[PDB]
């Protein structure tokens, strides 16, 4: 009905392989070099999607490039959230087809809590029947919640931007405001968790060499140039509640 | 930077 709605749908990504070889046996290395990839994938995806996105124009190119190099977690982690509800009802991890984590492949990649942390969030979409309007405008959202404490090089039209998308959730929302705090809610979940996700890439690329676990090229620039932006402190999400 | 030549 917006042309809101209708945009967002229109440019939401469609399915994104890993590569991944089914056939070799569960291991760090091979999992971990086969998200990486997809990460990549994923994020060339993103740079496309964000840009179709009404209002992402207005932003200073910078400002655009930082905030999708500081957002990229999180949207992925969110939308691999929805894809896991919406293929296996939350039972399993779903990052792509050919890259699906279960518990066993969970415990292989070295990141259970968090793979746990995100089969919750994944299950929530579940328990709090969230529609996929509420996911696309949710997911919009995503790219404005994590900016420089310095702000942005056009901090004004970032926050109007960022103020819209709110105003469009509230719209396809509109005891019943009782769901705004209950996205609002859900939304601020994710970014303990792309934290924590944030933290142990980092780590893994300083140990890469010594793991065999394979970073492609723009993936380590933007977790050596742009992550530890954020893990210093320098960048900050966005929460709604305290 | 790769992102920036490749995001331009
Ligand atoms: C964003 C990705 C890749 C895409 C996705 O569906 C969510 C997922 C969450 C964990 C990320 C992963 C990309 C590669 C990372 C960053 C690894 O280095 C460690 C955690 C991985």
């Amino acid at each position: 009905q917006p042309i809101f709605l209708n945009v967002l749908e229109a440019i939401e990504p469609g399915v994104v392989c890993a590569g991944h070889d089914n056939n070799q046996p569960d291991s760090f290395a091979a999992l971990l070099s086969s998200l990486n990839e997809l990460g990549e994938r994923q994020l060339v995806h993103v740079v496309k999607w964000a840009k179709a996105l009404p209002g992402f124009r207005n932003l200073h190119v910078d400002d655009q490039m930082a905030v999708i190099q500081y957002s990229w977690m999180g949207l992925m982690v969110f939308a691999m959230g929805w894809r896991s509800f919406t293929n296996v009802n939350s039972a399993m991890l779903y990052f792509a087809p050919d890259l699906v984590f279960n518990e066993y492949r969970m415990h292989k990649s070295r990141m259970y809590s968090q793979c746990v942390r995100m089969r919750h969030l994944s299950q929530e979409f579940g328990w709090l029947q969230i529609t996929p309007q509420e996911f696309l405008c949710m997911k919009a959202l995503l790219l404005f919640s994590i900016i420089p404490v310095d702000g942005l090089k056009n901090q004004k039209f970032f926050d109007e931007l960022r103020m819209n998308y709110i105003k469009e959730l509230d719209r396809i929302i509109a005891s019943c405001s009782r769901r705004f705090y209950q996205l609002t809610k859900l939304l601020d979940s994710v970014q303990p968790i792309a934290r924590e996700l944030h933290q142990f890439t980092f780590d893994l690329l300083i140990k890469s060499h010594m793991v065999s676990v394979d970073f492609p090229e723009m993936m380590a620039e933007i977790i050596s140039v742009q992550v530890p932006k954020i893990l210093s402190g320098k960048v900050k999400p966005i929460y709604f509640h305290t | 930077y790769i992102f920036d030549l490749f995001y331009k």
